[PDB]
């Protein structure tokens, strides 16, 4: 940096540990904890798609303003979990790298491919002395004309990966263990199935039986490959429809 | 502290346990390295000598002529109030003068009055180093603490120096405090300092020496926004005067306040860094 | 209650609590670590003497140290560093000779001290070793100035800088008088 | 120093970079190089570090890198700067060979890559390049030469010298037993076993734990020419010979 | 005392939650010399105190263009840099659009010039403070900056050393200013500027710059017995 | 010369200035500022001027690593065939000469 | 040397030295105020000496305005006797080349004045710290082969981790701390090196912590509001901010 | 804490927290609180401005400056870094009415310049900006919108936060209110109140509150309270801590 | 002693003179995910062991083994994101090479430019070394090749070595089990044993990724052949 590198194996990024381990990326991985929320996303025959559960602490904060769901193209979104201004700021950079693909060639970013780029955005800065990891874990969901549905999740360390069901966040790895008994009985999870099992997953790990305003479903289908998130009614008949069966 | 992109970099320290992990080396304790540190002891020494004998003086000033008062002053403006006030009138015939060198250091010299070799003076211009400080301790009091000796220190201090829970800017530009010994029985003048405000350097040294000896001592600290010859400073070390510390040494302040006319005067040639 | 070891006086950047920058002055110690340079600026024109310091009877007294001519009427004499001094003669020197080379005019002596305070003040990065004293008499007439390590210069009438730069000013502050001339 | 001993760009109260002494302790541990410059031509002997039982080499040389017809080099200190340093030596001789058309002269060739590794020095936030170099050599001017380069910069010549471990007890072997102007590469690869043999304890120098490259001069032609097996087991069981005879003399 | 740590950067925050070296900063205008600046409705006055008599002149009071100058408190490299920058934005607000240059806009301009340094590493906040004055169509200005990038509109004000005493005389005449003339508004400036000075100390047409713009005045700078003929009515310290 | 000459000196800086005007436009403020100070940084990581450089974190933040052009693969500059002095070099890039 | 405040220098044979072995950060130092201020140590005088750098002041623990007039002195010391505790007390940074000096004065003088198992709080650095060490407690002892065998059984049911020993001991934060320990082996007095692995700036935590370890072992406190605080410790960034800015 | 892990804004400490930001919101606290409470008829802003000299001409210190005609800002935090990002914003929605034509939405000026926030609270040489603002807008077919932009750089909308020192004694008092069918003026009495409840005058000393708004009174576009109604309110403000 | 200055710094030398942020980031590969690199007489095999073992993983998604031109390939322990960098990087070089001499790049060459990436990362300063090393493997000029490059951009042909955890175990093994005319049938097997030695827990398709050259050319074996591979050992 401009003040530099920091005497201590844990004090900077460019500094490798006795054990050779890189520790302000594993802090990275701290501040994806320390962002209080738990995301699962679930991959199925015909769907993708990625749940959270929801806080706005303050009454006065407009419940609409504050989202960890958003989109990068029409065809692929995310969910985030981790630090606000560092989720939008990787969300915006997806954003930027997306329109430079289909700019270079013609044709979208495939999910698996933004989520390389970001992964390899955040190689730069864990390698580079001035910069520092996005803390903020982006799991990006998206029909694929070849391969369907595409759950895949990259890392603010800059490890990218494809799964049929991710957790990140809080519970992040009592929602992997979830998934993991889930999927090994999976059933060829269509919209309704994949939703279930994401929504219900958090309401297991977080044990919060949730109201429609104490989930985000977003969602993407092989019918609609358009990604879309769900409305209060949408969200609220999920959770109605697990609450009866 | 990086010369280069990306310099593995360490903090400043409170403690320097870095540097005194330097002194256990000694520089490996190698011939060559403790002769020349010798050398720098020798550079960093003081050397108490009057220029009446012309030689150098030994044990002490205080138990060598006889102490009643000493009256010290630790800085440009301590040392233009002894000037000003107390030396308007007398003699006070030099006996002594610390000869030293530090990096940013400008005179050390010692008299007391013709009328009475009792009461004593030291005007130190000049910074003493921390290491210098116990050596001129080992110079003007040399052994034998009296117990039988108003040590009236006077110093000048930074108005941003002193602790306070408003800024150092909404300080007042003068003031001046005091530290006064178990010993001293006589007026603070001033208000004493807070808990949280300390000193330290030869002024310290000079009252701390005196409290382990339990010794009458009093450290005067005019902590004013300016540190250079100003009559607004030598005007708040006024208050002084008007103590038994310093109430038979100080003359006519109609002379005194005139002769300060003369030390505001006589001017530097102040470098062009402000304006 | 503790005391602590804090450095504001290894950076040039870093300011005091009482808002000092310590190695611009440091430099000042080392203006007076360099050899006295007295001008003195007159009706009838501007002096400026300065002292060799040579010490062996083996190094060349007939070569020329301390004092430079930048155009036809300024120069100023050095005093510090002569590697500082150097590249502020450079910048006066190539400065006024654009000047004779733009307008046809050789750039007055407070133009100069402008220029050169331009390639100072730019902290090279340390506070200048050197102060240089501009002498010249230009279009305006006879002027003195003093350079100094912040960068900036000042107007002069009589002027001592270096090894005894208050030991001899004062001397200054007795002699000269307004109505000196240039012999004087 | 504990202080000046960081970024070489800090002297001490001495006048000494450590960091740029700490470059040559670098060289303190790497294969054994003993160059030996002699009358037909100069020979590059090393010790072959490297020799484990999986490891592959598919390369003509290990340590021993050319630089054109009329020179080569070797290699002591660290690998990875090693590398680009030696494909930087061909480079350097190469834009001399574009511009005036001859095989670079050999201290052209050495005093060009020592201004780039003093350089690595001068400018703190680079490391100083911790190898150093022995490059037999013919040119026009000089016949052949031995030279060396450090990482500082610091370069000599030679009539035999030493890089890497056991090297001062390597050139006092050879200051012992090199005889200026008597010195036929045939005794001078003699004098290479010899004194490899003597300074370091490998068998009875392991002929897959030696290397030499021999740069001769045949028909007005540079001939780097690396040791065979066979031919390095030639000198050594020659040189054992000699030994054994020696100690039924004794 | 844990201060340390964070006090010795312009671009790292303390746990205490405040940037010290800006503080600093604004500690150093003290060490340079008390600058008055007061206006009226016709004119803008400014005074400066300045601290031998053949050397260091000191330049305190400096001319901008035709309807502004400054006077400076502090860091003298800064007060340069910062006085040239203006100097050039007035140039070119006169090149372009063949006008003065608001002195609120002018004063905003160096605002954000001396907020750079202290969010950038490399740089430190340029330790002097100014005081401001032009007249616009507005009417007269004075305009207080800090060594910290944030700064003031006043119609009185004083910065530099024992500088309390003249801000003190400012409030207790602030009144009659707005309504005084050239002359009597600089009276009013320097006995400002002579509650500063010691009582053994006075004004004397030595230690007094002032630099006066108005209406039809262009900013002008009397100096040396040029400040004479104003101090020619200022009578009685008491 | 030719039309082309200058059109490929400064291609580079008149698309990446392309980009940052683009975002500016459409993100903000910030998103050039982000992309600036990336690659500012990592092109202060490359060996002195004088050795030919492999900068794989500016290249792979522009997203070269997958592209080659003419740039590459015409007038090898990693075997120049015009070098200077060391020394001289690397003042020219600090801005001494 | 140690000099009383009143006329005789009190006994402290059958004591235990407590010390703030200047260090990274003053931790030592903040430890020892806390210990003083809330066992109400009580003035012996001062151990002055030309090591410190010298300083003045108040009473740091001035709880009344009687005790306001009271002067700090760089090299201090107070007594418990109710508990035989001793608690040394160093207001101040290090001479070069004194340092050693002083460690040998203190050893020396708590050998004569009888005080047998000797303790320092100190602290050494959280970076330029082993992965292990990392991983682990900040807090290390370092007890001398001399000091008795009962209480190093009790530092072993306390379950406690040694400092780390790269070699030959390191502390390598702890300026005197490090030669005192080596010097109070030679001489063969008791000693039990107390210290935390710290970074510098805010040192209270550290403090705090650290007199919790000493009352782990010692239960100079019921093992488990806690510790009274000096009342200089007050204004500790310095001043406020000037009312321009925020 | 995290004290070897506060001195660079490219640090995390060893629970992920970078401490650069956390003391930028330090920072925005030693500013005397700025509230307002977005009504159903547009917003209001007041602040606890604290006078700080009488020579100061009434006009400077400043703490509701008007990025755009739409949109005004209430400030907290350091007065030149408030400055420095009411500048970015005016210039963010000047280009926006240069390129797409119209008043930029507030939700994106205030993401923007959060994101903006946040590029100085990344990369280790810049600091976060010592601060936060509040923007706040009215149009007849957006409505009642407000934004408030932290230290650290994010962008949430409110019905009535705070910024500042007693700014959580300024939310509970306005979540004590409605302001879901309140006009500017019903709210602009309350925010007088607010202020002067949330205000102390044995910490802090003579405060010139001000008072903004935006809404169908202004015509959609952010003016400074009449001082008739300003006057008012802070009558009802006396009178209510009278009462 | 300590000695930690010169531990933190890459571009510092120390009192004996190592070099020790390159041995630090080659811990960073010796705690890495278990690679064999085979060269047999019919080509190299780089049978290596998945980081995932997974329930929730998508197949198709990640390789260890990764081609960069039809000829060559390699494999990786230590760092996935510094791995996929350089081989996006290996994959230039091989193309910018066949535009400048028409011949697929050389398995030497290739190493030799990917390696001089890696001698940079150690050179420079406010940059880290690549916490990982490549066994980058292929087949020209009728013959199989097998190299490793490290951290600090040291590289060497190998008949038979293994890299990442209990990897020096793995080259024990393998000392003991490769022949020298050992071929590629027998080498899959072979290699498939040596991650036996360093592996934890059951081995199948999902829990290793093997990837071979031949006359043809580099590929990954597809689950279907590792596991068959897996059966026949």
């Amino acid at each position: 940096m401009s003040r530099g590198s920091s005497a201590g194996f844990d004090r900077h990024i460019t500094i490798f540990s006795p054990e050779g381990r890189l520790y302000q990326v594993e802090y990275a991985f701290k501040a994806i904890n320390q962002g209080g929320l738990t995301s699962v996303a679930v991959r199925g025959k015909d769907c993708a798609v990625i749940v959270t559960q929801k806080k706005v602490p303050d009454k006065l904060l407009d419940s609409s303003t504050v989202t960890h769901l958003f989109k990068i193209t029409e065809n692929i979104g995310c969910v985030m979990t981790g630090m606000t201004a560092d989720s939008r700021s990787q969300v915006q950079r997806a954003r930027y790298e997306a329109a430079n693909w289909k700019y270079k060639y013609g044709y979208e970013i495939p999910v698996d491919m933004l989520c390389k780029r970001i992964a390899d955005i955040s190689q730069v800065y864990t390698q580079n002395a001035e910069m520092r990891p996005l803390g903020c874990c982006m799991i990006l969901i998206g029909i694929d004309e070849e391969q369907g549905p595409q759950v895949y999740k990259c890392d603010p360390a800059g490890y990218y990966c494809g799964f049929k069901a991710t957790a990140a966040g809080v519970k992040q790895t009592e929602s992997t263990s979830f998934l993991e008994k889930k999927v090994k009985k999976k059933f060829d999870w269509t919209f309704e199935q994949t939703v279930e099992t994401a929504i219900t997953c958090l309401s297991t790990v977080l044990s919060i039986d949730f109201k429609p305003s104490e989930i985000e479903v977003g969602v993407v289908t092989v019918e609609n490959p358009k990604f879309r998130i769900l409305t209060e009614a949408e969200i609220d008949a999920h959770l109605v429809a697990l609450a009866e069966r | 502290a990086a010369t280069f992109f990306g310099e593995v970099v360490k903090a400043p320290c409170r403690a320097g346990t870095e540097d005194e992990e330097e002194e256990e080396e000694g520089r490996r304790e190698t011939p060559e390295d403790r002769e020349v540190r010798l050398q720098l002891a020798r550079k960093r020494e003081v050397r108490l000598l009057r220029r009446q004998t012309k030689t150098s003086l030994e044990v002490s000033l205080l138990e060598k002529y006889p102490c009643s008062k000493f009256i010290i002053a630790i800085g440009n403006n301590a040392v233009a109030f002894l000037s000003s006030f107390v030396m308007n009138s007398g003699v006070w015939e030099e006996v002594g003068c610390a000869k030293l060198w530090n990096e940013w250091c400008a005179f050390c010299v010692f008299y007391h009055l013709k009328s009475n070799p009792s009461v004593f003076l030291c005007q130190c211009s000049c910074y003493v180093a921390e290491d210098q400080q116990y050596q001129w301790l080992e110079k003007v009091f040399g052994s034998c603490p009296r117990k039988n000796m108003q040590i009236t220190i006077l110093t000048c201090r930074h108005v941003t120096d002193y602790k306070t829970s408003e800024s150092t800017g909404s300080l007042p530009s003068p003031f001046l405090r005091a530290l006064k010994t178990q010993n001293f029985k006589d007026s603070a003048c001033c208000p004493l300092l807070e808990q949280p405000n300390i000193v330290h350097d030869l002024p310290a040294a000079v009252l701390s020496y005196c409290q382990v000896w339990k010794i009458p001592a009093i450290l005067y600290l005019c902590y004013t926004d300016v540190m250079k010859l100003d009559l607004i400073t030598v005007e708040a070390f006024k208050p002084i005067l008007s103590t038994r510390s310093l109430k038979g040494l100080v003359k006519n302040i109609p002379q005194s306040t005139e002769i300060l006319k003369k030390l505001m005067t006589t001017n530097e040639i102040q470098s062009n860094i402000y304006t | 209650m503790f005391l602590t070891r804090s450095e504001y006086d290894r950076g040039v950047n870093t300011f005091s609590p009482e808002g000092r920058l310590f190695q611009v002055e440091y430099a000042i110690e080392a203006i007076k670590l360099g050899s006295t340079a007295i001008g003195i600026q007159t009706s009838e024109g501007v002096c400026l003497a300065v002292e060799k310091r040579i010490t062996s009877p083996l190094m060349e007294p007939s070569s020329i140290e301390k004092i430079v001519e930048i155009d036809a009427h300024i120069g100023c004499a050095m005093s510090g560093l002569i590697a500082d001094a150097k590249t502020l003669i450079d910048k006066a020197r190539v400065e006024t000779q654009n000047h004779w080379f733009t307008y046809n005019e050789t750039m007055t002596v407070e133009s100069v001290t402008q220029a050169v305070s331009n390639l100072a003040l730019q902290f090279m990065s340390r506070p200048f070793g050197v102060a240089l004293l501009f002498g010249g008499v230009d279009e305006k007439g006879p002027q003195l100035f003093h350079m100094d390590p912040s960068g900036t210069f000042v107007q002069c009438d009589a002027r001592a800088i270096g090894s005894a730069s208050e030991g001899a000013q004062s001397s200054l502050q007795e002699v000269y008088h307004k109505s000196m001339t240039l012999k004087e | 120093s504990r202080r000046y001993d960081s970024r070489t760009t800090i002297f001490s109260p001495e006048g000494r970079l450590y960091q740029v002494e700490y470059a040559m302790e670098a060289i303190g541990h790497a294969g054994t190089c003993l160059g030996i410059l002699a009358n037909d031509g100069v020979l590059l002997a090393a010790e072959r570090r490297n020799i484990h039982k999986l490891l592959d080499e598919v390369f003509f040389s290990e340590k021993i890198y050319k630089l054109n017809e009329d020179m080569a080099c070797s290699v002591a200190g660290i690998t990875s700067d090693a590398n680009v340093l030696t494909n930087e030596l061909r480079l350097i001789a190469q834009r001399y060979l574009l511009q005036y058309q001859e095989p670079i002269p050999c201290e052209q060739l050495v005093t060009a890559l020592c201004d780039i590794k003093q350089a690595y020095t001068q400018f703190g936030g680079k490391r100083p390049f911790g190898v150093s170099l022995l490059y037999i050599g013919w040119d026009k001017h000089y016949g052949f030469q031995l030279y060396q380069s450090d990482p500082s910069g610091n370069y000599g010549g030679w009539k035999a010298t030493c890089i890497g471990n056991n090297s001062a007890a390597a050139v006092s072997m050879l200051k012992q037993d090199y005889k200026e102007g008597e010195m036929t590469l045939k005794s001078a690869l003699a004098l290479a076993i010899k004194v490899l043999n003597k300074t370091m304890d490998v068998s009875k120098l392991s002929a897959e734990k030696v290397e030499i490259a021999t740069l001769t001069r045949e028909n007005g032609k540079t001939v780097i020419r690396v040791l065979k097996q066979k031919e390095v087991e030639q000198l050594i069981k020659k040189h054992e010979e000699e030994e054994a005879k020696a100690e039924r003399e004794k | 005392m844990f201060r340390n740590q964070y006090d010795n950067d312009v671009t790292v925050w303390s746990p205490q939650g405040r940037i010290h070296q800006i503080e600093y900063a604004m500690e150093a205008v003290k060490q340079g010399s008390a600058t008055v600046g007061l206006k009226s409705k016709t004119h803008a006055v400014l005074v400066a105190l300045k601290r031998s008599e053949l050397a260091a002149h000191q330049k305190k009071i400096l001319h901008v263009d035709n309807h502004i100058g400054i006077s400076i408190a502090g860091l003298t490299a800064d007060a340069r840099l910062l006085c040239n920058f203006m100097r050039q934005e007035c140039l070119d607000s006169r090149f372009v659009f063949d006008r003065p240059l608001p002195v609120s806009r002018l004063v905003s301009l160096i605002g954000s010039k001396t907020q750079i340094p202290t969010q950038r590493y490399g740089r430190r906040p340029y330790g002097v403070g100014l005081l401001i004055a032009g007249y616009d169509d507005m009417g007269p200005h004075i305009f207080q900056t800090c060594p910290s990038a944030n700064y003031f509109d006043c119609r009185a004000m004083s910065i530099g050393a024992r500088s309390q005493s003249a801000r003190t005389y400012l409030e207790r005449h602030m009144s009659e200013f707005m309504e005084c003339n050239l002359n009597e508004l600089v009276k009013h400036g320097l006995r400002a500027l002579r509650e500063t000075l010691p009582a053994e100390q006075d004004l004397t047409t030595k230690n007094v710059s002032i630099g006066i713009v108005g209406k039809d005045l262009e900013f002008t700078i009397y100096d040396d017995d040029d400040v004479s003929p104003f101090l020619e009515g200022l009578e009685e310290r008491p | 010369s030719h039309p082309l000459e200058l059109s490929e000196k400064n291609f580079q800086l008149n698309q990446d200035k392309m980009n940052f005007s683009t975002l500016r436009n459409i993100q903000g403020l910030f998103a050039p500022l982000k992309l600036q100070m990336e690659f500012k940084a990592v092109q202060q990581v490359q060996r002195l001027p004088f050795l030919s450089s492999s900068n794989l974190s500016l290249d792979v933040l522009r997203g070269n690593d997958e592209t080659i052009g003419f740039e590459d693969i015409l007038n090898d500059p990693s075997q120049s065939e015009v070098m200077g002095e060391p020394h001289l070099m690397v003042e020219y890039k600090l801005g001494l000469l | 040397m140690f000099v009383p405040c009143g006329e005789s220098a009190p006994d402290l044979a059958g004591f235990t030295l407590l010390m703030p072995a200047v260090s990274v950060g003053n931790v030592g130092q903040l430890a020892m105020d806390l210990i003083i201020s809330t066992l109400n140590m009580s003035k012996i005088g001062y151990f002055y000496t030309d090591c410190l750098v010298p300083m003045v002041g108040n009473n740091p623990y001035a709880t009344t305005e009687g005790n306001s007039t009271e002067l700090s002195i760089n090299a201090e010391v107070y007594s418990l006797p109710s508990r035989k505790l001793v608690a040394l007390q160093l207001r101040s940074i290090f001479i070069k080349y004194k340092s050693k000096p002083f460690c040998e004065k203190l050893l020396s003088w708590v050998k004569s004045s009888g005080c047998a198992r000797v303790i320092v709080l100190s602290s050494s650095h959280s970076y330029q710290r082993n992965d292990l060490q990392l991983r682990s407690t900040p807090f290390r002892y370092l007890l001398t082969p001399s000091m008795q065998k009962s209480v190093q059984n009790k530092i072993k049911s306390l379950n406690w981790e040694e400092m780390e020993k790269s070699r030959c001991i390191r502390i390598p934060g702890g300026g005197i701390t490090k030669t005192l320990y080596d010097e109070s082996c030679s001489k063969e007095i008791q000693m039990a090196v107390l210290l935390k692995f710290v970074s510098e700036g805010d040192n209270i935590p550290d403090a705090l912590g650290l007199v919790e370890y000493l009352n782990e072992w010692l239960q100079i406190l019921k093992p488990l509001s806690r510790w009274k605080i000096p009342s200089s410790w007050r204004l500790l960034f310095g001043s406020g901010l000037p009312p321009a800015l925020f | 804490i995290g004290t070897g892990y506060d001195l660079s804004a490219s640090t995390f400490s060893p629970d992920g927290r970078v401490f650069q930001v956390e003391y930028a919101m330090k920072a925005v606290e030693n500013s005397s609180t700025a509230i307002g409470i977005r009504c159903k008829d547009g917003v209001v802003f007041g602040v606890e401005k604290l006078v700080l000299s009488k020579l100061y001409e009434e006009g400077s210190n400043k703490r509701l400056f008007n990025v755009d005609r739409h949109v005004g800002m209430a400030v907290a935090g350091l007065l030149a870094d408030a400055r420095s990002l009411a500048d970015i914003a005016r210039e963010e929605a000047s280009n926006f009415r240069s390129n797409f034509g119209y008043n930029i939405p507030l939700k994106h000026l205030a993401d923007r310049v959060a994101m903006y926030v946040h590029a100085y609270t990344l990369y280790s040489a810049v600091r976060p900006f010592g601060c936060s603002f509040m923007l706040g807008s009215y149009s007849v077919n957006d409505g009642a919108q407000l934004y408030m932009i932290d230290p650290s750089g994010v962008s949430y909308g409110y019905w009535g936060c705070a910024i500042g020192k007693a700014r959580q004694a300024a939310k509970t008092e306005i979540e004590k209110l409605q302001m879901k069918e309140m006009t500017c003026r019903d709210i602009v009495k309350e925010v007088a109140k607010i202020i002067y409840i949330v205000h102390d005058e044995v910490k802090d000393k003579a405060f010139e509150l001000e008072l903004s708004w935006v809404g169908e009174l202004t015509n959609g576009r952010h003016e400074i309270v009449p001082k008739d109604i300003r006057e008012e309110a802070e009558k009802y403000a006396k009178e209510s801590l009278k009462e | 002693m300590a000695e930690r200055g010169y531990s933190f710094s890459l571009t510092t030398f120390s009192p004996s003179g190592k070099l020790v942020q390159i041995e630090y980031a080659l811990a960073a590969v010796a705690g890495g995910a278990p690679s064999v690199g085979i060269k047999a007489a019919n080509g190299v095999v780089l049978a290596t062991e998945k980081k995932q073992k997974s329930i929730l993983y998508d197949e198709r998604s990640v390789h260890k083994v990764e081609p960069i031109t039809k000829h060559i390939g390699l494999v990786y322990s230590g760092m996935g994101p510094d791995y996929r960098v350089l081989v996006h990087r290996a994959r230039k070089l091989a193309q910018q090479y066949y535009l400048v001499y028409q011949e697929p790049i050389p398995t030497a060459q290739l190493v030799q430019r990917v390696a001089s990436v890696m001698q940079e990362y150690t050179q420079s300063g406010g940059v880290r070394p690549f916490g990982v090393s490549l066994l980058i493997c292929g087949w020209n000029e009728g013959r199989p090749y097998l190299f490793q490059s490290d951290p600090s951009g040291a590289y060497f042909a190998w008949k038979a070595t293994a890299m990442g955890k209990n990897y020096v175990n793995g080259k024990t093994f393998l000392e003991k089990r490769y022949n020298e005319d050992l071929e590629l049938e027998d080498a899959i097997h072979t290699a498939i044993l040596t991650l036996k030695e360093s592996f934890e827990g059951q081995m199948t398709e999902d829990n290793i990724e093997v990837g071979i050259c031949n006359e043809a050319g580099f590929r990954r074996l597809t689950p279907t052949e590792v596991k068959d591979y897996l059966a026949a050992i």
